[PDB]
RNA sequence: AAUCGUACCGCAAACCAACACAGGUUAGUUAUUGUAAAGGCUGUAUAAAACCAGGAUAAAGGAACUCGGCAAAAUAGGUUAUGUUUUCGUACAAAACCACAACAAAAGUAGUGACUGUUUACCAAAAACACAAGACUCUGCUAACACUUAUAGUGGAAGUAUAGUGUCUGAUACCUGCCCAAAGGCAAAGCAAACGGCAGCUGUAACUCUAACGGCUCUAAGGUAGCAAAAUUCCAUGGCAUUUAAAUGAUGUCCCGCAUGAAUGGUAUAACAACUUCUUAACUGUCUCUAUUCUGGAUUAGGCGAACUUUAAAUGCUUGUGCAGAUGCAGGCUAGCUAACAAGGGACGAAGAGACCCUAUGCAGCUUUAGGGCAGGUUAUUAUUCAAUAAACUACCUUUUUUCUGGGACGGACGCUCUUAUUAAAGAAACAAGAGUGAGCAAUG
RNA sequence: UUACAGGCAUUUAAUUCGAAGCAUAGCGAGCUAACGUUUAGCAGGUUUGCAUAAAUUAAAUAUAUUAAAAAAGCAAGACCGCAAAGGUUUCUGUAGCAAUAGAA
């Protein structure tokens, strides 16, 4: 053996926590996962439009609740710090009043929503005080972005 | 050779066969016509004339 | 032998060959088909008409 | 060993002995199916089925078995290996009939069990029967040649054939034409038996055969006197090695057999073994062919690396 | 009972070949004794050159032609008493006899393969491959082996040692000898119908010659039978016989044969062959030695209308000269002008940046006991209930394989000193010549 | 020393044009090679080994049998040969009718 040789062994690290990204859902916790940790509005509409016949009233909460941290505001309106990193109750930018939303997301959250609120009535009875409370919040959050003009379930 | 269908195979799969039945009117004549379960098309099996609604022939 | 013969047309093998259906069978036939949206190409398939 | 002085005498009975009127007949001898009452027309309508040819290609397309396809069309028969399904009705014995797939004679029988319709199977004719004669198996038959019985209700001296390895499976080892097996002793739960090529075996106790040997006797003296007599059977032609070129073959060059004689992947094959030492079955196999004992084989190049 | 096809071309000027292309293109039907129903199609104007192509006839001779009976011609067909050879089925010779008009083409000898078959589309159809058949070796069934990332799946085969995989011989008849040392491979410490090998010197019988018969050396073993001037022979056209008026030819035979030889088989063999060799019969324009003629082209006239090529041209001979063979330079000669029909000496004539040879920062394929690697299988060791490591065998990947030289190869050479010729300052080359050296000494300082 | 103009050098497709080739990804078996399923074709003659019937036809008619193309078949990698598939030899052609054809 003439020319000696060395071996090393390299492993690939990995995240510990799996993001929904490409794979589809084959399972009640799978479904409720990839929405939960959606990142587009595009991802969100493909998993309904699939999936449409295997939600629950869980599943219509979640997709209600986290379309608000879907619609980004203009980059216009905000202004990056200087070195800030997300934390808890901090974040990297300060929005300049009256921010408006992205020019492109307003009919995207608009259809989506539309077709969320026709399926959801069945569902009314069957909600507790966390539920209401989420759905409370999610639309005040989706009024103060030019998505809704009123909650047609307040009554 | 791993894949044969032999006779008594091929007789066990059509004795279990399902269809799907439907009445139709040709010209005053009404006439069945069935589906199998696993295709998409249609035919006109036999007239009233030849078969007796309610059993299983 | 007289060469320059190699075309034997056949309606039917060349829409089984070349045909849409068999374009949008498989994913490298649907990247063909792309490439051909992108460069714009007025005629996609053999298989097209009006 | 074929000899002209062999057809020239035309003594065998059973055998048609062709005149040399063509070059192509001189050195043909064949079977006479017709004196030996040996059906050959179209098999069981319900025990037959009509398959494409393979041609030696798998599921991927690609030639696997080489020197295969181009011959006649190709009919398959079901054959009853293991006769558990009717182990106390009897059997008669319809026909003897001829199968171009194996080298033995296939029996028809017929069941009549009480209550039910009659029922026609297929088996492997053993030597000594034919048309009219019934046929038993399970407890309680005689021994005699057609009767399947467990290796624990048969003698020691008697030839035996179609013998399973497993319990319930079916007949595996003895099926080739004028072949049979013996049993030589018989212990707690397993029995030493010799196979047709000479190795010694243990095989358990309540496995299955059928008394008798296969029913061809004339297999070794049938002579092709053409090539295109074995293109009909579906056998295409080979080319030897050293008469191909360096990139098809080892042997390719122009020199001839430059190498130890080996296979197209560069294996020598004029002795080396290709049975996997470690084998788990093993345990089972007392002596190989030839007289080696297991231990010998299963340890030989141990000895050599210590 | 709805829906789609129905015109026209379709052995062709409409389809595949860039074309109105002498090429390619499937099936179904029809008249006709020596003939032939229906239907379908149609060519610028002439002729009394050479020459060319495709036919016809020919005095006397009949292979004298030629590398070679190439091409052409030829009673070609049927039935035979008798003889020969056979693998007993065949095949061949044969005086003679028999034919309405049409159709018509040998035998023997030797070499090689048994045979019918298959092959380099576009220069090779064969003695090359395949083949029935013989032998060797592997494989106990979740078989060996192959495809695949395989943990799948599939072929083998739904077959089971009288079966399947691989290898070399190649119908049939009679045969098939010795060696497993060294270096490898495989295996059960053995294997040659696995890959391979199978000597030399010297003395001797009446006169001579020869050596039946001795002596010595060495090796794992020392080539046995058979055959042999070969499809194998350098001397060579070997010696003898037959064949011719004449024999580098053919057949037979003699034979240690540069370098024959027994399953990379040895010696024979009926039949078969658009294979190679020689001979016989007959026939003939192949020839002595050519002549005449028919059809078409050329050639003449009208119409239509290409291509290779072209530095510029108004472009003689001869000797001399010269990058060493001159239309163009020097001497000696050459004086009506432009073309047509015809021939092919020169213009180192045209076509394709020489293939041969040598030279490259060369390229590619193939081979191996040239170097390195492990990344499939097998094998070995170890560990967990389809794994990890590798100086092995197979498969695969990657890299290397100087220059000088009266062309290259082959041979020889490459460091460093002394001497010879090119005078008596130094220096100075050639595969010019004649000699040394890769140290020694504890004293030889 | 800094700036500017010039000459030369280094690095980056770096004066222009030109290989045989190497690597990665896709499109091809309507030509051809082997194979699969279905389908179709091969005039007219010759030689040879076998084959008998719901009860073959006649005579014998018992016994013993006999005669007859009395067979609407199988077999041959069989023979001379029209179609067809080939490409042995010669000649013509050689940017040709044709990037492989024509006649025998
Ligand atoms: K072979
Ligand atoms: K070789
Ligand atoms: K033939
Ligand atoms: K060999
Ligand atoms: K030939
Ligand atoms: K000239
Ligand atoms: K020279
Ligand atoms: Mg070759
Ligand atoms: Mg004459
Ligand atoms: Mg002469
Ligand atoms: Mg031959
Ligand atoms: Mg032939
Ligand atoms: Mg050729
Ligand atoms: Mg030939
Ligand atoms: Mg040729
Ligand atoms: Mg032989
Ligand atoms: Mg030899
Ligand atoms: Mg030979
Ligand atoms: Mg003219
Ligand atoms: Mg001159
Ligand atoms: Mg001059
Ligand atoms: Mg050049
Ligand atoms: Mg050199
Ligand atoms: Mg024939
Ligand atoms: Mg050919």
């Amino acid at each position: 053996y003439r020319n000696k040789v060395t071996i090393e062994y390299i492993k690939l690290k990995e995240p510990e926590n799996d993001d929904y990204a490409t794979r589809d859902p084959t399972n009640y916790a799978q479904l409720l996962g990839a929405i939960s940790i959606s990142r587009h509005l595009d991802r969100t509409t493909y998993l309904y439009e699939t999936f449409k016949d295997k939600f629950d009233t869980i599943h219509y909460v979640t997709a209600l609740t986290k379309l608000p941290g879907l619609v980004h505001y203009r980059g216009a309106d905000l202004v990056m710090r200087d070195g800030v990193q997300w934390s808890e109750g901090v974040k990297p930018f300060w929005q300049k009043p009256n921010a408006q939303p992205r020019k492109h997301l307003l009919p995207k959250a608009q259809g989506l929503l539309s077709k969320l609120e026709e399926q959801f009535p069945p569902h009314l009875n069957n909600l507790f005080p966390r539920q209401t409370a989420n759905l409370i919040w999610a639309y005040g959050q989706l009024k103060r972005k030019q998505v809704v003009a009123a909650c047609p379930f307040l009554g | 050779r791993k894949n044969i269908v032999w006779p008594e195979q091929l007789e066990e799969q059509k004795r279990n066969k399902q269809y799907e039945y439907q009445w139709v009117i040709s010209n005053g004549k009404k006439f069945i016509a069935r589906r199998e379960s696993t295709s998409t098309k249609w035919e006109i099996w036999k007239s009233i004339e030849k078969v007796t609604p309610g059993q299983k022939p | 032998m007289k060469r320059g013969m190699t075309y034997q047309p056949s309606r039917k093998k060349r829409i089984n060959k070349h045909g849409m259906e068999k374009r949008l069978g498989t994913e490298d036939g649907r990247l063909t088909i792309l490439r051909r949206l992108e460069k714009g190409r007025w005629r996609l398939t053999v298989d097209m008409f009006r | 060993k074929y000899t002209y002085k062999f057809k020239q005498a035309r003594a065998v009975p059973g055998l048609v002995y062709w005149k040399p009127r063509t070059p192509g007949l001189r050195h043909k001898i064949s079977i006479d199916y017709d004196f030996l009452g040996v059906y050959t027309g179209a098999p069981h309508k319900d025990l037959s089925a009509a398959v494409p040819k393979l041609s030696g290609r798998n599921n991927h397309g690609r030639i696997t078995a080489r020197h295969r396809g181009g011959g006649m069309k190709k009919v398959l028969r079901q054959v009853d290996y293991s006769r558990e399904k009717v182990d106390g009705i009897p059997g008669v014995v319809e026909r003897v009939e001829k199968d171009p797939n194996r080298s033995g004679f296939l029996a028809l029988v017929k069941y009549q069990p009480e209550g039910q319709l009659p029922i026609f199977k297929y088996h492997l004719a053993p030597a000594e029967i034919k048309a009219g004669d019934v046929l038993l198996s399970g407890d309680g038959a005689p021994v005699q040649a057609g009767s399947t019985l467990p290796l624990r209700s048969i003698p020691l001296g008697t030839p035996i054939h179609n013998l399973e390895l497993t319990p319930g499976k079916g007949g595996q080892l003895a099926r080739a034409a004028n072949v049979s097996a013996v049993i030589q002793s018989k212990q707690l739960e397993n029995a030493i038996v010799k196979l047709p090529s000479g190795e010694i075996r243990l095989i358990n106790l309540d496995c299955r055969a059928t008394v008798g040997r296969v029913s061809n006797h004339l297999q070794r003296m049938i002579n092709y006197g053409k090539a295109g007599e074995r293109r009909k059977l579906g056998w295409r032609p080979s080319v030897r090695g050293i008469a191909k070129n360096p990139n098809d073959h080892p042997h390719g060059g122009r020199t001839n057999g430059g190498r130890p004689s080996c296979t197209p992947w560069g294996v020598y094959c004029k002795g080396q073994r290709t049975r996997r030492r470690n084998n788990y079955t093993n345990k089972f196999i007392i002596t190989r062919k030839g007289g080696q004992p297991i231990r010998k084989f299963a340890e030989a190049k141990k000895l050599k690396a210590r």
